[PDB]
């Protein structure tokens, strides 16, 4: 629809903002087909399990491993990135988000059973909770700043909710088994999402409920769930299973779904579980693929690659692939800016940014 | 450190809405008009329009509907703002005092939801049993019109139909019943539902879903005696009522989309329809009697009455007179005659009302007197298009009709003329190329020069073109600064769009050139892959092509930069020098952009506005001949315009109708932190800014410094609003903020909207209070309240007059302050 004419029409007031968003979605996809040149790579030891972006800065990123080993890395700096090690055997970090206040801090959840807040120089500022008995540990974690709340999930079915200064008035059990992911809305403050191996995903109202499954809404599934992530706008919930499915539930009547995006991301023991994600400034979805000979493929060619779908339609729009990275992209995360992508594969960190330009004298 | 003051120089003139009724009294026929923050109330008279009231609202009016609940002697008014403030208002007049009473008010915002693509829709049941709103997809919001619903509480009903195009309540239903058109994978359909308040749910409608034309676009609910519903499309008109179906397909309507409707006859026998080409039709319903005394539809006919300005909205007024409310051109009052005139038209214009919008571009020129700046805008669009020349003394506006779309303007003093890009629509002829649909400036110029350029016509894989496609013909017009006559018109190649223009001198060359950026436009390309920079010289009454530069993309921007030319081509920024041999030569390039759309410069510094990477602060380095990335605003913002206030302050406007101001990080201790721009000012303006420019329209008070405000940046908007942004000291900022808070404690807000809420920065991503910007309109509103109200406003107010110690402020002190502020525009 040759954008510039539509931009002029929008300057005339003729064309509406969403039409512009649609055209520029098309443009971003068009240039995303030129990310194919893999810019950068970065290794370290045992598998990757959690990923996070420095929100304000584009080129800095944090990542958490299988062995409690955290890394913080900036691009275009060449100053040999920042590292911190851990026990290395049974201390698998599993949740990692920056501090909204002091970007040189980070929260963390560990297989050891200690929800902590800790600096990138090693000093532990505070432990927030603890199991105090092994075979019961934490798996998931997330944070909200507008309300200044922290939330974290277990391997048994109980979720914990803390304030930024302690003051725990929560820790009722919500599910029967492990809670893989859990998340808060950024544009509201007081409805919550949680996902579980019980084949159900539950939407809470953290201020009203106290009665051990006096919840707000419950959405079922056929299989377990590996992730339940909200939108930036707040009105669209994404849900991603373990066998072959993606579901989109809306603000309007959480129960029924709008659309199913079928795509295989099958679970496995030693593999890192897969986590679909939004793109912050469009209505896109980005996912990693894991072929399945039993899935009814529409395409005759089934390769492991990063797929990019549209949210409110159902079908795909782009596919990223690059040899020398024929591993399986467990984690994929875009920037909050919209100009960069990071991928965490087993024992590998990949950067897919846009390629060659012309030159100056 | 950045503290700003924003003020209206000319309020917006475009009409966003218009309705007729009996609102100010039962006997009067009133017309109420909405201009984006302003509500105008007129009485329709035999001679024209009588102004009765003008008010400002703290909000963008999105819905304006009159209604009369049972027991009310005259209509009430329902209004919804863009920030979802809902209110029911009543007009009250006694003597010379006119007041708008708040009968009901409330915030109907949902905590979550995506606002819909087809925008806000609001409808009222004909029996005033409820209000219905389409705000979010998947829901139909119902506000029961009980007198006790003073908080305007509402309930949501699920809609299975997610993409609603239009909806209306039907007549002749025992319960409120909606009929609406929606689109789904099976096609487009029309469906109805009864509305049950007890269940707060839909029940099965009185007639089944029907298929309609694939481009059915509007629904009209027909009053008794007809009943039923009209479905309006692009090529057909249909009527549905139970077992009744009646369709006509008059070819006359196919040429242009019908876009607005208003009921003319109280019994529904006639309606008027206006299209995007200004054609005005009458649609007539022929009656059929029935044995039981009921009336059914016999037939449908369409009758072309004539041509008007491109209508945003229509209202049949009285005495064969219609008001045509336009946003793209001047509004009008027109007369409808039963017999046609000499040219075959039944339409006669009675009155015209100025619309400056859309203001796509402008410049400032000392047209009449040195130091007395006037603004020259490219105004309007298609056959309504014009140039407008605005000066103060409230203001005088000269109009130069173009009858086509102007795009950009520059001034070239040495030739004493202006260059203006323009474009017109043409449609395919019978056997040949294309033919224009009307005369325009580019077809009525004094002289013309077609482009003989063949820079890439050779060695370029041609792209075919099919029949039926209309084409745009772009031109560069050379316009006399004194007479505004079309001195020359240079037409570019077929499918070549001229997009940008600058007049400037470069290097050591004493000639002055017109520089044009272009793009080859084809419908199916996701991005342009070809463009030119073209250097023209004007001499002997004609444009001569001096030089060209071919590029593999659209030349979105060009700017003169320290005797060099900076240009933005698709993903590249390139700096060219003008050589002694009259050629452009690359000095340096910067690549870290997606699309560099807006450019401004100041000294050796460069402000870059990105499509999606909002802004970048660069410095040119002459001793290295290259670019350095100085800093960036790391917050994403979809820009629409930018301006440099000074070396340290950077102005931005964004697509959510807000302004912001960025600064360098004063508290930066590292190069990394130094690289971060800080958004230090935020303001919900409520308008879409297309252009900033340095200049002023006030007579300059030579030796004007040592003043309450610093700097002057004007901006132009789609709605024709003109505004000024200026800087303030810290003390003045604190004073004005205190004053605004106190006024908000004293001023009665229509609909009970808090000023802080209205001016609060608001997007779908984040909500935060405003900072660093004063709303000068609010400040100026102090001067119109009574003196006791002023005294209360300034009661117990500590104030430092001039230079000295602080003391109690009197009303006259603030009158003096605000009067001084008013003279800056």
């Amino acid at each position: 629809r040759s954008i510039v004419r539509t931009l002029h029409q929008h300057k005339l007031g003729r064309a509406s903002w969403p039409s512009v968003q649609q055209g520029l979605q098309q443009s971003f996809l068009h240039t995303l087909d030129s990310y194919r040149i893999l810019q950068k790579a970065a290794p370290f030891d045992r598998r990757a399990t959690s990923l996070a972006w420095h929100p304000t800065h584009p080129s800095t990123v944090a990542v958490g491993s299988k062995g409690g080993d955290i890394m913080l890395w900036n691009f275009g700096i060449k100053d040999k990135p920042t590292f911190i090690k851990g026990i290395g055997a049974g201390g698998s970090i599993t949740g990692l988000k920056f501090n909204p206040l002091n970007t040189n801090q980070f929260y963390a959840s560990s297989m050891e059973g200690t929800t902590r807040l800790q600096d990138f120089k090693g000093n532990i500022l505070r432990v927030f909770a603890s199991s105090d008995t092994i075979n019961i540990w934490f798996c998931s974690l997330d944070v909200s700043a507008s309300s200044r709340m922290v939330v974290t999930g277990d391997n048994v079915g109980n979720v914990i909710l803390l304030n930024m200064d302690g003051k725990e008035l929560w820790n009722l059990r919500m599910h029967k088994k492990k809670v893989t992911h859990v998340a808060l809305n950024p544009c509201c403050d007081w409805f919550l999402a949680t996902a579980s191996v019980d084949q159900t995903v539950k939407i809470w109202d953290l201020r009203q409920v106290r009665g051990k499954a006096s919840f707000l809404y419950s959405l079922p599934h056929r299989h377990p769930v590996n992730a339940a992530c909200f939108s930036p706008d707040g009105a669209r919930l994404l849900t991603t299973d373990q066998k072959s499915e993606i579901r989109v539930y809306s603000a309007s009547q959480w129960d029924c779904p709008l659309g199913l995006i079928p795509h295989p991301h099958r679970h496995f023991q030693h593999l890192t579980p897969i986590k679909a994600a939004w793109h912050p400034r469009y209505n896109l979805i980005v996912v990693g693929r894991y072929p399945d000979p039993n899935f009814k493929s529409c395409t005759p060619y089934e390769l492991r690659t990063i797929d990019v779908f549209d949210g409110n339609s159902g079908k795909m729009m782009c596919q990223l692939y690059d040899p020398e990275s024929s591993g399986i992209s467990s984690l994929n995360e875009f920037n909050p800016m919209g100009d960069t992508l990071a991928s965490a594969m087993g024992y590998h960190i990949l950067i897919w940014s846009q390629e060659e330009a012309r030159t100056r004298k | 450190m950045s503290y700003n003051y924003v003020v209206t120089a000319q309020k917006p003139t475009a009409v966003n809405g218009c309705v007729t009724g009996h609102f100010t009294s039962a006997e009067d026929l009133n017309l109420l008009i909405a201009k984006n923050t302003r509500l105008e109330i007129y009485v329709v008279t035999a001679e024209g329009l009588r102004p009765v009231k003008e008010v400002g609202m703290y909000g963008k009016i999105a819905v304006m509907e009159l209604f009369r609940p049972k027991g009310e002697s005259k209509d009430l008014l329902f209004i919804l703002t863009a920030k979802y403030n809902a209110c029911i208002l009543e007009y009250k007049q006694s003597g010379e005092s006119i007041d708008i009473i708040t009968r009901a008010h409330g915030n109907v915002q949902d905590r979550i939801g995506r606002p819909s693509e087809t925008g806000i829709i609001g409808i009222i049941d004909p029996e005033c049993r409820m209000i219905g709103l389409r705000l979010y997809d998947g829901l139909f919001k119902v506000i029961p019109l009980d007198r006790d619903n003073k908080e305007l509480k509402a309930f949501n009903i699920r809609l299975e139909e997610l993409h609603v195009i239009d909806v209306k309540f039907l007549y002749g239903c025992q319960a409120p019943t909606i009929c609406f058109v929606y689109q789904d994978p099976q096609g487009r359909h029309v469906k109805t539902y009864e509305v049950s308040l007890r269940e707060k749910e839909f029940n099965k409608g009185p007639w089944k879903q029907e298929n309609v034309e694939a481009e059915a676009s509007m629904v009209i609910a027909v009053p008794e005696p007809f009943g039923g519903a009209i479905i309006i499309g692009q090529e057909s008109i249909t009527y549905h009522n139970g077992d009744k179906y009646l369709a006509i397909a008059p070819p006359i309507i196919k040429q242009s989309t019908i876009v607005c409707h208003n009921r003319v006859d109280p019994n529904g026998s006639r309606y008027l329809l206006g299209d995007m080409e200004g054609r005005l039709f009458m649609l007539l319903l022929e009656k059929e009697e029935q044995m039981d005394g009921t009336v059914t539809l016999k037939d449908l006919r369409v009758e072309l009455l004539g041509e008007t300005s491109i209508a945003e909205c229509l209202t049949y007024l009285d005495n064969g007179v219609v008001f045509v409310g336009s946003r793209l051109g001047d509004s009008q009052l027109v007369k409808l005659n039963v017999d046609s005139n000499e040219q075959g038209s039944y339409v006669v214009a009675m009155e015209t009302f100025t619309n400056l919008g859309p203001i796509v571009d402008m410049c400032v020129v000392d047209l009449e007197r040195q130091g007395q700046g006037q603004l020259v805008t490219c105004s309007g669009a298609f056959k309504e298009g014009s140039l407008r020349i605005i000066r103060n003394g409230k203001l005088h506006i000269r109009t130069v009709p173009l009858y086509e779309s102007p795009r950009k303007i520059c001034y070239q003093e040495v030739s004493q003329c202006f260059g203006v890009l323009s474009s017109r629509i043409e449609v395919q002829d019978t056997s040949g190329g294309t033919t224009a649909l009307r005369p325009s400036a580019s077809t009525q110029a004094l002289s013309s020069s077609v482009s003989s350029s063949k820079l890439f016509s050779s060695s370029t894989a041609p792209h075919e073109t099919s029949f039926g496609e209309e084409v745009e013909v772009h031109n560069l017009l050379i316009i006399d600064q004194h007479t505004f006559e079309v001195l020359h018109a240079h037409q570019f190649l077929q499918n070549e769009y001229a997009l940008s223009l600058v007049s400037c001198k470069l290097g050591k060359d004493p000639n002055t050139y017109f520089i044009v950026g272009t793009a080859m436009v084809y419908p199916e390309e996701a991005e342009p892959k070809q463009g030119r920079i073209v250097v023209f010289q004007y001499s002997d009454g004609k444009l001569q092509t001096v030089a060209e530069k071919e590029v593999k993309g659209a030349v979105y921007s060009m700017v003169e930069f320290n005797g060099k030319l900076l240009a933005s081509i698709n993903s590249t920024v390139r700096l060219y020098e003008w050589t002694t041999e009259k050629e452009l030569r690359t000095e340096c390039n910067h690549y870290n952009n997606i699309m560099a759309l807006y450019l401004k410069t100041k000294g050796d510094f460069i402000l870059v506005g990105d499509l999606m990477r909002s802004v970048l602060l660069l410095a040119y380095k002459p001793m290295e001949g290259n670019f350095e990335e100085i800093a960036r605003d790391f917050n994403p913002n979809w820009m629409s315009a930018v301006e440099i206030l000074d070396d340290d302050n950077f102005l931005g406007a964004e697509n959510a109708f807000n302004l912001f101001v960025c600064q360098k990080d004063s508290a930066a201790t590292t190069d990394e932190e130094r690289q971060h721009l800080q958004e230090v000012g935020l303001f919900h303006l409520g308008e879409f800014v297309n252009v900033f420019c340095h200049g002023s329209l006030v007579m300059q008070n030579l030796g004007e410094t040592s003043t309450p405000t610093q700097g002057s940046v004007l901006f132009g908007t789609v709605n024709g609003m003109i505004g000024l942004v200026t800087s303030l000291s810290e003390s003045w900022y604190n004073l004005l903020l205190d004053m605004q808070n106190r006024l908000n404690k004293v001023i009665k807000s229509v609909g009970k909207i808090e000023h802080s809420f209205w001016r609060s920065f608001h997007t779908e991503r984040k909500t935060e209070p405003a900072t660093g910007f004063i709303d000068g309109d609010l400040i100026e509103s102090f001067l119109d309240i009574s003196r006791p109200k002023m005294q209360e406003v300034v009661a117990n107010l500590q104030y430092d007059d001039g230079s000295g110690m602080k003391r109690e402020a009197t009303a006259d002190d603030l009158i003096k302050v605000v009067e001084e502020l008013t003279r800056i525009h």
